[PDB]
């Protein structure tokens, strides 16, 4: 049952990196971002979409750096 | 490390993607690439922070597009109803692999790819196949060559499926394994291989597993003309791409002391991507640049 700490674990992380990025609103944060999410297993597939729609909506704002 | 290459020398990088299951991605390659390399050198400030956006949403543009030739089987071919080509779909997961840093994408999409590769192109030997080759060969670089064909063409599919193990580890059990054979196959005939650019792109197959050294590693580094480049007689395209491939695989061994001289001789071409049969050595290049800027001490 690792895997679901470890899908856990990445729902964790995708979830820091992307509140990180709505604080910083940078390249390197948004990469990180868009990657972690992109590991958070289907299994929360609602939370993804909700923590993509938080990238794309920082996006709308503007980068700086 | 050395100076990055100047930003304006890529502008002609962003593209509109246009055109079938195979031009669509000859399009997406140079923007996706373009990006990748910008980011990673931080060149946007002194560039322009908002074209990041448009050349964003173009990748989006790029990918859904795509998507239109994704095929029931989750393979890809220039149109829905063609035969599905091996190195397309992992062409495919190779792009949109370095992509997820930029946009979403479903990795379903990646992993089916991933998955259809192994279970229906795969031989039990560990070689990769491909029975339906594409239309464009001028995108897939010196794997247009014929000699050599079954290591080259399992080494890039190997390259893929490296490139997309941390995204689809979770999804598909037996991506470890199909790893292992491809390694095993291009381990057994390593030695024997003539052409510099299978050297160059089965080297980095091999480097990214932990299994480049010993007389492999030897042959690898001793390919090498004038220990800066790796050549064929044939189109200058396929030394660069060649070489990129050397270059990430010297990276991957972390000989650091073999890499200044490789990476001036790829700055000394002057070579900044685009047009008519660029695709791997565009692609290439700049992953491999932008590799070295990111770790390269």
């Amino acid at each position: 049952t690792d895997a679901t700490i470890k899908k856990e674990q990445k729902l964790i992380q995708a979830q820091n990196l992307v509140r990180e990025f709505e604080k910083t609103h940078t390249v390197s944060a948004h990469r990180k971002a868009q990657k972690a999410v992109a590991l958070v297993s289907f299994e929360y597939k609602v939370k993804k979409m909700v923590l993509q729609e938080r990238i794309d909506n920082v996006l709308k704002q503007g980068l700086v750096r | 490390g050395s100076r990055s290459t100047d930003a304006e020398r890529l502008k002609h990088l962003i593209v509109t993607p246009s055109g079938a299951g195979e031009q669509n991605m000859i399009g997406m390659t140079p923007t996706v690439i373009a990006v990748h390399y910008l980011d990673e050198t931080e060149q946007w400030e002194k560039f322009g922070l908002e074209k990041r956006q448009g050349a964003l949403e173009l990748i989006k543009k790029g990918y859904t597009q795509q998507l239109a030739f994704r095929q029931p089987s989750s393979a890809f071919a220039a149109f829905v109803k063609r035969a599905p080509s091996t190195w397309l779909t992992a062409y495919v997961v190779k792009v949109f692999s370095l992509a997820v840093n930029l946009i979403a994408i479903d990795s379903q999409v990646l992993c089916g790819a991933v998955k259809w590769l192994i279970l229906e192109k795969q031989k039990p030997d560990g070689v990769f196949q491909e029975d339906a080759p594409v239309i464009h060969q001028e995108m897939i670089g010196g794997l247009r060559n014929n000699n050599e064909k079954d290591m080259a063409l399992t080494a890039f599919v190997l390259i893929s499926l490296q490139e997309a193990k941390d995204i689809c580890e979770e999804q598909v059990n037996s991506l470890p394994g199909s790893i292992t054979k491809a390694g095993d196959f291009l381990e057994a005939n390593y030695m024997n291989l003539q052409r510099s650019y299978t050297v160059a792109i089965a080297g980095y197959a091999l480097a990214q597993m932990g299994r480049l050294k010993g007389p492999l590693l030897n042959k690898f580094l001793t390919t090498a003309k004038d220990k800066n480049r790796w050549e064929d007689p044939g189109k200058q395209l396929y030394n660069v791409e060649a070489t990129s491939y050397a270059l990430l695989a010297l990276l991957q061994l972390k000989d650091f002391d073999f890499v200044p001289p490789v990476v001036r001789w790829l700055n000394e071409q002057r070579y900044y991507g685009g047009g008519y049969g660029s695709t791997q050595a565009t692609f290439m290049v700049f992953q491999a640049l932008a590799q070295y800027q990111k770790d390269a001490p």
